[PDB]
């Protein structure tokens, strides 16, 4: 749709100058479309990382809320939660870390 | 021999030799100045043989030589070198307009011959008052000149089918004017076979859009189809008579097939929106009326000397309709009645041919009867597994028929909402619902069931199983229709067992995503593997969308649930156990089960990562829903141990497919 | 408002007055067959720096080019001509005592009847000059060089099929509105149901195609003006007739099936004002197109503005006292 | 013919001038470059500058364009106004090339050719079935002979007993009235025929008076 719309304007530009600029207008349409393919990859990656973290959080919280207390003892259950908390924290205390994950991460740190 | 080149190899280039350097300025990637290699002795003898069999050609070798040149003109360079030979064979006869001895295998001899036949045939025209004893008119073309003209038209048509330069530098010629001479000969009383090779020569010329735009106005001006029917005129004129009075007299149809092929090129170079203006309302529909109401709706009526040609006619008309619906996108002005002044009266324009096609597919039309009773007739021949005359043309005529209905479903919602905003006083029905209309032959709703029967041929016609699975995926989106598909797919248990087989047969097929990337492979094999893979993806999407539709749904049938009980009481079992059929659940498991013994983990997680992502999603839906989960979460442990045998291979790892692997892992953790 | 006054010493009725682009010079033209140029001193006075005969008829308008084309004037006449003039520095030929340093570079002669109005185009179109005349035609002339202003090419004749009284170019510098010219008519015939016509340069034909016709302007028209475009998605057009009128002209977005035709407008009357109690003889806009001025047989210039609700109202009356 | 295919038109014209050759292929080939352009894609629009800049158009002026395609039509207009000595043939050529390619004629080309022959234009409109533009061409031409803008049809002097005698293409007008009447089942073919007939007596009563006014000035 974006390609059809940008090409429609590059047909609506009725002039001598626009006929001469038409190659460069298609070339700049090519960089805009490549950036938008990048934006679509970014949104699908930020979905997939977040969907995986939500699925992992769902698994951890069933191990904690629904499994019997006589299948993980009072010390190993504590070590598993102490270690998971420290690993779940460092991946969000690093400054490259995606902000879309923070509502899942703090949501896990609360249950932990 | 050289007449086909299925691997593009231009091997006829040993029979050519460059007399002029090609100056193609558009490759900018090498610096090795290879100075003037001399052409090899093989090529220097062969390109000499092609020339020296032209030396003083006797009338017996003439047609063999034109056919030898037709085979050797196959390919883009082969055509340009043959065009250059036929040019050099003429460029010698200057001033000496009495010494009749130029080459009879040259462009100028051929176009002058066509102009002379046009000049003579258009002069014997019967002035009415001459009612007395004529002798036999010794001016009709004899078969030796007809079959020579056919050989030269077929040579011309091969050359211009390939070389862009050879369409332009013949149509540009101010003394050969080939479009005007050929359309002029098509108005004359010449045999329909010579008219067919003339129309094919126009169909090969009409590839260049500059030629096509002038050809559209030249066709409209020459009335070879009569678009302007005069109120005093009792007889039509043009191909609408020749089809119904000559071809429907011979039981062979070369003229109408060549006309459909001419329109089939001239749609892909597009048609002028003002086509016919001032002579009639502008637009395409007079050509669509001929192809629909005089060709297509009349292809099952006619008798045929070639039992194959009944299908050779169906291919070339459904191709034109497919192109006209492929490239048309609906717009709000299609739903506004544009008026045009014509000889002082205000008259509405002809709507787009794709709007005309949408309107004729979104109603209980004779065109939809003929489409759906072509899909029935197609399966009804194919389910014999036999060879039959014209089989490949029936398989294509089914392919274009499926692709038309699929293009309707892909554009239907937009067409139906632009009709709601414009408030135009038409009625149209969803194709999802017209496909459930009572087939007048079988007296069942079996049109969708006959679409789904192409899946039982998925190994033998993957291009029919692909469009079938994709059409069925689109129709599965309608939660209203799901409950009825379960009825029509289970009312006949013998058909239901073929439907279950066809959905499983496409999924358990072993072809991997690897073969679409390996550059060594054939185009046709790469294509067929990609078509089989899309067929799996559309079956998994059909299952995914169907599982979130309320029970009973089509996925609960295809996965093996007991839809004659409450779903949660289903006793799922392994294939063959108590006579359990193999189902899409045993296929979705097999796709993920391959490699679960291996240190490398599951095969589809590596070799089909998008197939694996969708397979884990179906298993998640079958475990998250209340009434599948009881049967499923039993079965996955009692027969496959599946959650242990898969979780041992976490995390999954490839740097290309991160998004898909995070989603595979997302569903397995869920 | 505060008024300063100048004795104009024209030997008959003045028909028009026009500022230069900077408001530092003004031109005035008369029935005495003259044009005068007056320059504003750096002391805040004004002085008549040139005063010459331009034509053989009464002069009906005078107009300036944009200064990227120099110091160029155009004037139209009852003798059926228009003339183009350039101020030359240093060419005052003493051998011909009492000629002007404003040299006539050309005379346009193609009009069969009195040339009623003359307007240079918006500069982004090039050095173009429109005229109109009582043969019912608008003519568009064009210089192939900005220095050789003797050469002017007639590029378009536009047939209104009614007498022409006034013309207005659309001042849109935006490449999303095609070049437009509006044309008024003095025609007193009751047979011609509309006295304003609008021509778009429908690029897809090389021609000023008629886009619109103001079917509510049934009464004769003396002057016409498009409002300078403050980014608006719609044009505004003022008209001088039996009353003042203000129209909006909003382009209808073409759906992608309507090739080769001109644009079409959603047109409204936003205002109609009788308050002159008499005919309206000029309409001109301030530099931003937010305030209209208009004159009539009441001996008042009246000022008109939109309030914050687009209710156009009269805001001021400039009137003579006779003291 | 090679220079015309390249688009080197003013050097083809310079060669026609050194060898007496007819300019007809130059005008037909430039019209065919305009036709290729008016149905032309984005490549053909860029290809055009590489021959437009060859034809010396360096004194450019803006705001004159056919959309994109444009300066091919101005070069063609300028050549039809520069080379006036044979101007029937070069208008007839360009119009026959446009009509054989279904292109609606530029109104500048029409109102240039009306000043050269409105009958060779009316012959072309009958050769190409343009019966409405033929009816209104006759409707203007008859009124131009009655002085209502005579100069748009080249006419020095409109119908008067003080002028040369006038002429009209009645052969083409009889054929236009037949070409309308051949479709007599249409009510507006009858109305277009009446629009000619009623106007031709409104003209011929004035030819009768002008004849009587003239005979009374060659018998005194």
């Amino acid at each position: 749709l974006l390609h059809r719309v940008l090409v429609a304007e590059v047909n609506a530009l009725q002039g001598m100058a626009a006929i001469g600029q038409r190659p460069l207008l298609m070339e700049e349409i090519s960089t805009v479309l490549q950036y938008v393919v990048g934006r679509n990859k970014l949104l699908q990656c930020l979905h997939a990382k977040r969907h995986a973290l939500e699925s992992w959080r769902q698994l951890v919280e069933i191990i904690l809320t629904a499994c019997p207390q006589d299948l993980i003892q009072a010390e190993d259950r504590q070590l598993i939660i102490r270690d998971i908390l420290q690993d779940v924290h460092d991946k969000i205390l690093d400054d490259e870390a995606a902000q879309e994950l923070m509502p899942v991460v703090a949501g896990a740190v609360f249950t932990l | 021999l050289y007449k086909k080149n299925p691997f593009h190899l231009e091997l006829a280039l040993e029979y050519w030799c460059p007399t002029e350097p090609l100056q193609t300025p558009t490759i900018m990637g090498s610096y090795l100045g290879v100075a003037h290699q001399r052409p090899p002795q093989r090529q220097v003898v062969l390109s000499k043989f092609v020339r020296q069999m032209g030396d003083l050609l006797p009338p017996t070798i003439y047609i063999p030589y034109l056919k030898m040149l037709q085979g050797l003109a196959n390919g883009p360079q082969c055509a340009h070198y043959c065009f250059s030979l036929l040019k050099v064979n003429g460029s010698s006869h200057v001033e000496n307009i009495q010494g009749a001895g130029g080459s009879p295998v040259s462009w100028e001899h051929f176009f002058h011959s066509l102009m002379l036949y046009h000049e003579h045939l258009r002069k014997d025209l019967p002035s009415a008052d001459s009612v007395q004893y004529r002798h036999l008119p010794s001016r009709g073309i004899t078969q030796k000149e007809q079959d020579g003209l056919i050989a030269f038209l077929q040579l011309t048509s091969t050359i211009i089918t390939w070389s862009e330069n050879a369409r332009l530098a013949l149509c540009e010629h101010p003394q050969w004017t080939p479009v005007v001479v050929i359309l002029g000969l098509l108005q004359c009383s010449i045999p329909p076979v010579l008219k067919a090779e003339l129309l094919k020569t126009l169909a090969a010329f009409g590839k260049s859009p500059e030629i096509a735009a002038s050809l559209w106005q030249s066709l409209e001006y020459t009335q070879i189809l009569q678009t302007v029917r005069i109120p005093s005129q009792r007889q039509a004129i043009g191909i609408e008579v020749e089809l119904n009075e000559i071809e429907s007299r011979c039981e062979e149809y070369p003229l109408t097939r060549a006309f459909c092929q001419l329109i089939s090129t001239l749609v892909e170079s597009s048609f002028p929106s003002n086509l016919g203006a001032g002579l009639r309302p502008p637009g395409f529909d007079p050509y669509l009326q001929f192809l629909r109401d005089s060709v297509f709706l009349r292809f099952r009526t006619r008798a045929y000397r070639r039992a194959a040609e009944k299908w050779e006619v169906a291919e070339v008309v459904l191709e034109v309709f497919y192109k006209l619906l492929r490239d048309y996108e609906p717009q709000l002005e299609d739903f506004v009645d544009q008026f045009v002044e014509l000889q002082g009266e205000e008259i509405i324009a002809y709507k787009p041919p794709g709007f005309s096609l949408m309107y004729h597919l979104l109603n209980e039309s004779p065109m939809l009867e003929l489409a759906l009773s072509l899909l029935e007739e197609g399966v009804k021949q194919l389910d014999t597994y036999a060879p039959f005359p014209g089989k490949k043309h029936l398989e294509k005529a089914v392919q274009h028929c499926l692709a038309l209905l699929n293009l309707t479903l892909q554009k239907e919602n937009l067409f139906m909402d632009l009709l709601r905003e414009s408030q135009l006083a038409l009625i149209v029905c969803p194709l999802e619902q017209l496909l459930q209309g009572i087939n007048p032959r079988t007296k069942k709703a079996d049109n969708v069931v006959n679409i789904a029967r192409y899946l039982y041929h998925g190994n033998t016609n993957p291009e029919l199983a692909f469009e079938s699975a994709k059409i069925l995926c689109c129709i599965s989106c309608n939660s209203n229709i799901q409950i009825k598909l379960v009825g029509d797919f289970t009312h006949d248990q013998s058909i239901s067992q073929k439907l279950m087989a066809g959905f499983v047969e496409c999924l358990d097929c072993e072809d991997a995503e690897e073969f679409v990337r390996l550059e060594e492979g054939s185009e046709l094999e790469k294509k067929l593997v990609a078509i089989r893979h899309e067929t799996r993806i559309h079956i998994l999407n059909l299952l995914i969308t169907s599982l979130e539709c309320n029970p009973p749904n089509l996925a609960l049938y295809l996965l093996g649930f007991e839809l004659k009980k409450p779903v949660s009481t289903t006793n799922l079992q392994d294939p063959g156990v108590l006579g359990c059929p193999r189902t899409c659940l045993h296929a979705i498991l097999n796709i993920l089960e391959k490699g679960t013994e291996g240190r490398t983990g599951p095969v589809a997680v590596r070799e089909s990562p998008q197939l694996a992502e969708l397979c884990y999603q179906v298993i998640y839906q079958l475990c998250a829903c209340s009434d599948t989960s009881g049967p499923t979460m039993r079965y996955l442990r009692t027969s496959q141990d599946f959650l242990f045998s898969q979780l041992q291979y976490l995390p999954f790892s490839n740097k290309e497919y991160e998004i898909s692997m995070l989603n595979q892992m997302s569903w397995l953790m869920k | 408002f505060v008024a300063r006054s100048i004795a104009a010493d024209h030997k008959d009725l003045i028909h028009d007055v026009s500022f230069d682009f900077h408001g530092r010079r003004m031109a005035t033209c008369s029935s005495d067959q003259s044009v005068k140029v007056w320059d504003k001193s750096e002391s805040g006075d004004w002085h008549c720096t040139a005063s010459w005969k331009t034509h053989s008829g009464s002069v009906w308008r005078v107009t300036w080019a944009h200064p990227e084309f120099g110091q160029v004037l155009a004037s139209c006449s009852f003798d059926r001509t228009a003339a183009v003039w350039e101020e030359i520095v240093g060419e005052s030929n003493d051998k011909l005592r009492g000629q002007s340093h404003w040299v006539k570079r050309t005379t346009l002669v193609d009009s069969r009847t009195s040339v009623t109005d003359v307007k240079f185009a918006p500069k982004h179109m090039g050095l173009m000059l429109a005229t109109c005349s009582a043969d019912g035609i608008v003519r568009i002339y064009e210089a192939p060089d900005v220095m050789n202003l003797s050469q002017w090419s007639l590029q378009h004749e536009i047939s209104c099929k009614l007498s022409c009284s006034c013309i207005s170019w659309n001042p849109s510098s935006s490449r999303a509105h095609s070049p437009m010219i509006a044309v008024g008519s003095d025609d007193s015939s009751p047979n011609a149901m509309a006295k304003v016509q609008i021509f778009e340069y429908n690029e897809n034909t090389r021609k000023y195609a008629k886009a619109e016709t103001l079917m509510t302007v049934t009464d004769p028209v003396h002057d016409i003006a498009f409002a300078p475009n403050l980014g608006r998605s719609f044009h505004i057009l003022a008209i001088a007739t039996k009353d003042v009128r203000i129209f909006t002209l909003k382009p209808v977005r073409k759906e992608l099936t309507s090739s080769g035709g001109p644009t079409k407008f959603e047109i409204h009357i936003v205002a109609q004002f009788d308050n002159h109690n008499s005919q309206v003889w000029r309409v001109s806009w301030n530099i931003t197109g937010t305030v209209l001025a208009s004159s009539g047989d009441d001996g008042c210039v009246r000022l008109w503005k939109a309030n914050y609700m687009d209710n156009w109202k009269c805001t001021g009356i400039l009137k003579g006292n006779g003291s | 013919t090679l220079l015309v295919q390249a688009g080197l038109f003013d050097t083809a014209i310079s060669l026609c001038q050194t060898f007496k050759l007819p300019l007809t292929p130059v005008f037909e080939g430039l019209a065919f470059k305009c036709i290729k352009l008016q149905f032309g894609g984005e490549a053909a629009q860029a290809e055009a500058w590489a021959w437009l800049a060859a034809n010396q158009l360096s004194s450019v002026i803006t705001t004159k364009e056919s959309s994109a395609t444009d300066e091919a039509w101005r070069l063609l207009s300028t050549y039809l106004e520069r080379y006036k000595v044979q101007n029937n043939l070069y208008h007839h050529c360009v119009i026959n090339k446009l009509l054989s390619h279904g292109v609606p004629l530029p109104n500048w080309l029409i109102n240039s050719y009306k000043k050269v022959d409105a009958a060779e234009l009316l012959r072309l409109y009958l050769n190409y079935d343009l019966l409405e533009e033929a009816v209104d061409l006759v409707s203007e031409y008859v009124d131009a002979v009655l002085g209502k803008g005579h100069q748009y049809f080249g006419i020095e002097f409109p119908l008067s007993a003080t002028a040369p005698m006038v002429w009209l293409p009645y052969s083409s007008i009889d054929q236009l009235l037949q070409a309308l009447g051949e479709n007599s089942a249409n009510s507006h073919n009858i109305a277009l025929s009446q629009k000619i007939l009623d106007k031709l007596e409104d003209y011929q009563q004035k030819v009768d008076k002008a004849t009587r006014d003239l005979l009374y000035r060659r018998t005194l």
